[PDB]
């Protein structure tokens, strides 16, 4: 006997105040019982389970399933009840690696660890909770009772405990072999390196020897598995990666569910295929939720779809990360709140692509959206590469400076350079900081009756220009905007506007270039045509001249 | 030695807080620091049976070549029991803010000499993440009192009192106040003498059984404030008068006696914004009466230790920031303004982060607690950048203002 190091057990507890499962065992056919007896007999021989006495109060149901078409039975224990009662664990495999963060490898070998998979010992004190019963033939004898000595398949703590145990075993090998990488997925280990094939092969044997110290055998028969690997929806190749094939279906009629599937594929595709757009297609999914309901595709959605098909016509691949080179991120505006980006090191070879969509809200502008896209790409890049890319942005340096210096919020974007690739992000208007000499002064107001919803909006000016418009189906807030709109509409290229509306100031000081409000949009259109606009606020009902007059007129 | 038992408040589990993404340089720094700490027995690796997490990162303090581990214990601190039994409270010295110089020392390293209660250690779990999650995050918990944790100053307090005994009896005028990992030492004496006494204080800690060398000098007696002030002008435009009436209307929510009636009538008629309006003598009297009112303190302003402090900040432009600290609206316990630079001239977010730190420091000196911030910035922008500029060993609470305040105008 060659002594092996034991694997230390992780201490496990039930959730506070909870006891173990007591669940009735289903009756089974005579054939299932016999097959389970045989399976458990074998498992018992290997030390995976042990027979127990009647004293253990616990039970979990056991099943037997024949695969599809076949004569072979396998044992399935239904752990649902025990899982509800088992403590939460630290889960490591959250946050899977992104292929674009991986490094190219000359060789990647797969090692079958299935032996270890079913061999990790279970905490001695927790074993009683895993009890199960094979029903007896005809129910004329007590059922055969067993509990697990090892991590059971399907138990809540099995994946975390297996991963942590394997990791601890592998740690010294990884540390003392900085020239390889090791990754564990299911019952396999993947070992890559850049070593010349002889040295690589030697590292693999050494790893097999290292694992032997815990008694973990790997088959002499070497893995049929070779690159490319199909993993987590990706194809990984030694020098490149892509997403697994994406084929958009041909359809005469589109179901809600069909459209959800389409968007899913497109979203998945967008991390490599540059320029993917989901806006119009996603719109069709609003409200509803009835899965089998068919929707007509709008002309816009048809167009988006056709554009996507073109983008998807042939395979595209990403390259891997070279830590010795800068990361560059370039962003383009696509229209309708849509933004697309590429991240690369060398020109024309992307590591990855992606998209950003405008956040929901009443009012917005391109600069805010661009800023949000930058922050998102920044955060994604920290995750994947541990660093911020240098940005190439379709906005002039002077535009950005004018923006951030005058914007009411603190705002910043990291190191970036202008790339001239229309459409450019620009400021459509900027209001004056001081009142304009020589420019006509419009005092605006509006009011509405909450009940009848009748209202008025208008202005009076220092030149004695005046307007009042009667309005139906309106609110006080709408009349306040309407009044500003009228002053813009009726003034020359330079204008001073005086309003008491805190609501309107709040919106305009947010500097929107687009709005869900038709009225805000009309105001923006008017601002764009002006040379100079000064907007001044005053408190209502203070006896402020020209403000009180117009207030009088618009009230009743 | 011989740990004090600690518990979470009743009906709550330990923190599970996601580790946020860390740069390569911060990860490398943390791996190095933690390897040493593990060697020193301060922390130990943990297993998958520990579900808990608290975020960690690393900072660079003022003029230093070395990273400092910073754990964000904000969630754990909320969930940790308040400290009552032996110490019922730390009545806050009101004299600290009056001192000519207050130096801030990082004393946090002293905490590592006290073992942490064995049943509570699991709640201190933290993770060093790996780039692109390529290798499993390195999981640790504390064996001793962690820096940044609420319980550490509470638990260490008896040791601290004994340590500083000879310095205090020797230096009776010197005010020493402790908040989290910081010690605040005030003195009214000459700055060269002050530094001498500070270095004298270091030795007490240094000579005992062991970023302490550092110090951060404040002069709270020079801390200024911002009364409401109105323009003094020879010629007022219609616009000037509108801005004045607007400012006075706002002020009248604070100071009740304020009147706009006479001033508002200067605006009679519909006039060009830039036209100059002579003040009527009744307008001048009203303005005069208003000025006098604004020279007085706000009425019924008092600090309540049972209530949160709230801090609002406005960007004034050109590196200028104004702020107010209050409990109830319109009762400001402190107002202030920073015209400062300290780099950051091209970076708004850096400036804001520095303002947040300064205001928190002022808050700690004055009330002995940190305020809750209302920050003029989008969540995503703040959350992406603030850790890059953070120099402080504590972190306050914040929320985000998405709607531009009209009152920025009146603090300008
Ligand atoms: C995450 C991961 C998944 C698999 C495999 C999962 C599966 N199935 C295999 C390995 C070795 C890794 N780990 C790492 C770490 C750093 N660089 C790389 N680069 C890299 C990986 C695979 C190929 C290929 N072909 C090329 C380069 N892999
Ligand atoms: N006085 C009006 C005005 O300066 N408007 C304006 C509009 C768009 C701009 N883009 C800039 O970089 N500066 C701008 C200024
Ligand atoms: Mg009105």
């Amino acid at each position: 006997m060659v002594p092996i190091s034991p694997i230390e057990t992780v201490p496990v507890k039930l959730k506070p105040g909870m006891d173990g499962p007591k669940v009735k065992q289903w009756p089974l056919t005579e054939e299932k019982i016999k097959a389970l007896v045989e399976i458990c007999t074998e498992m018992e021989k290997e030390g995976k389970i042990s027979k127990i006495g009647p004293e253990n109060p616990y039970n979990t149901p056991v099943f037997a399933i024949k695969k599809k078409d076949s004569t072979k039975w396998r044992k399935l224990v239904d752990f649902r009840e025990l899982n509800k009662r088992t403590q939460d664990f630290w889960e490591v495999q959250l946050g899977i690696p992104h292929p674009a963060g991986l490094k190219k490898k000359k060789s990647v070998t797969v090692l079958d660890v299935g032996d270890a998979y079913f061999s990790v010992p279970l905490d001695e004190d927790f074993r009683k909770y895993t009890a199960f019963t094979i029903p007896s033939i005809n129910n004329e004898t007590p059922g055969i009772r067993y509990q697990y000595n090892v991590l059971p398949q399907g138990w809540k703590g099995s994946p975390a405990i297996f991963q942590s145990s394997m990791t601890k075993i592998l740690e010294p090998f990884a540390a003392q072999n900085p020239d390889i990488v090791i990754y564990q997925y299911m019952d396999d280990l993947y070992v890559g390196s850049d070593l010349e094939i002889g040295q690589h092969r030697t590292k693999i044997e050494e790893l097999r020897q290292h694992l032997l110290r815990w008694g973990l055998t790997t088959p002499d028969k070497k893995h049929q598995k070779e690159p490319p690997f199909l993993w987590m929806g990706y194809e990984l190749h030694p020098d490149k990666w892509t997403v697994q094939p994406i084929v958009l279906p041909e359809k005469d009629s589109w179901t809600v569910n069909d459209i959800q599937k389409l968007v899913g594929k497109l979203n998945w595709a967008s991390q490599i295929y540059p320029g993917i757009k989901v806006r119009q297609l996603s719109k069709l999914l609003r409200g509803t939720k009835a899965l089998t309901e068919v929707i007509p595709l709008t002309e816009e959605a048809e167009l988006e779809l056709a554009e996507n098909r073109e983008i998807l016509k042939e395979p595209v691949h990403g390259v891997y990360y070279d830590p010795s080179k800068d990361l560059i991120a370039e962003i383009q505006k696509q229209g309708q709140g849509q933004w697309t980006y590429q991240i690369y090191q060398e020109p024309f070879k992307n590591l990855k692509t992606g998209k950003y969509a405008r956040m929901r809200g009443a009012h917005t502008n391109d600069v805010k959206q661009l800023t949000e896209a930058v922050q998102k790409i920044t955060t994604e890049s920290i995750v994947i590469w541990g660093k911020t890319p240098k940005f190439k942005l379709p906005i002039q340096k002077e535009t950005w400076e004018t923006w951030w210096t005058e914007y009411w919020q603190a705002t910043w974007i990291p190191e970036w350079e202008f790339v001239n690739t229309p459409p450019l992000v620009k400021l459509w208007y900027q209001l004056e900081k001081e009142p304009i000499v020589g420019a006509e002064t419009f005092y605006v107001d509006g009011a509405a009756n909450r009940e009848t919803k009748l209202g008025k909006a208008g202005y009076v000016t220092n030149k004695g220009r005046q307007k009042v418009v009667p309005l139906t189906n309106t609110t006080n807030q709408k009349t306040e905007l309407q009044a500003i709109y009228l002053a813009l509409q009726d003034s020359g290229l330079e204008v001073n506007i005086v309003t008491d509306s805190q609501y309107a100031l709040g919106i305009i000081q947010a500097q929107p270039d687009k709005s869900e409000s038709e009225l805000v949009n009309q105001i923006i259109e008017q601002l764009i045509k002006k040379e100079k606009v000064y907007l001044a606020w005053v408190p209502a009902h203070k006896g402020i001249g020209g403000n009180e007059q117009v207030d009088k007129l618009v009230s009743a | 030695i011989e740990t004090v038992p600690v518990k979470l408040k009743p009906g709550m589990d330990g923190p599970k807080v996601k580790q946020w993404p860390l740069t390569e340089e911060k990860i490398k720094a943390l791996v190095e620091i933690c390897t040493e700490m593990e060697k020193e027995g301060k922390i130990s690796k943990i297993g998958p049976e520990n579900p808990y997490n608290t975020p960690v990162f690393a900072i660079k303090k003022k003029d230093s070549t070395k990273w400092r581990k910073l754990v964000d214990f904000r969630e754990l601190n909320k969930r940790t029991q308040d400290f009552w039994e032996v110490q019922l409270g730390i009545p806050h010295p009101a004299g600290l803010k009056k001192k000519k110089s207050v130096t801030v020392l990082d004393v946090g390293d002293a905490y590592f000499s006290v073992p942490l209660d064995e049943d509570f250690r699991k709640y201190t779990a933290f993770t060093i993440p790996s780039i692109n999650n390529e290798t499993p995050g390195i999981r640790y918990q504390y064996n001793v009192l962690p820096q940044g944790w609420k319980g550490s100053p509470a638990i260490f307090q008896s040791s601290m009192t004994k340590i500083l005994e000879p310095f205090k009896k020797q230096n009776p005028d010197i005010v020493i106040y402790q908040y989290m990992d910081d010690l605040y030492v005030g003195s009214d004496l000459e700055i060269g003498q002050h530094r001498t006494k500070i270095e004298e204080l270091r030795q007490h800690l240094l000579r005992w059984g062991l970023f302490l060398w550092m110090g951060y000098e404040l002069h709270p007696d020079k801390w200024t404030v911002q009364p409401i002030v109105l323009p003094e002008k020879d010629s007022w435009t219609v616009n000037d008068i509108q801005k004045l009436v607007g400012k006075l209307n706002w002020a009248s929510q604070i100071y009740p006696g304020i009147k706009v009636r006479q001033l508002s009538k200067l605006l009679r008629g519909t006039k060009a914004l830039t036209e100059v309006i002579p003040l009527t003598e009744e307008a001048e009297l009203e303005l005069a009466e208003n000025r006098e009112i604004l020279k007085e303190p706000v009425h019924g302003v008092y600090y309540d230790p049972s209530k949160d402090l709230i801090a609002e900040i406005q960007k004034q432009g050109q590196g200028q920031w104004t702020y107010q600290i209050y409990q109830e609206p319109f009762k400001n316990l402190k107002t202030g303004k920073y015209a400062r630079m300290r780099g950051a001239h091209t970076n708004d977010v850096k400036q804001l982060t520095e303002a947040v730190q300064k205001i928190t420091t002022e808050s700690i000196v004055i009330w002995g607690k940190t305020p809750k911030f209302k920050l003029p910035i989008q969540k995503e922008t703040w959350e992406t950048w603030w850790t890059e500029y953070w120099q402080a060993t504590w972190i306050p609470e914040w929320e985000f203002v998405n709607t531009p305040p009209l009152v920025k105008l009146w603090y300008q």
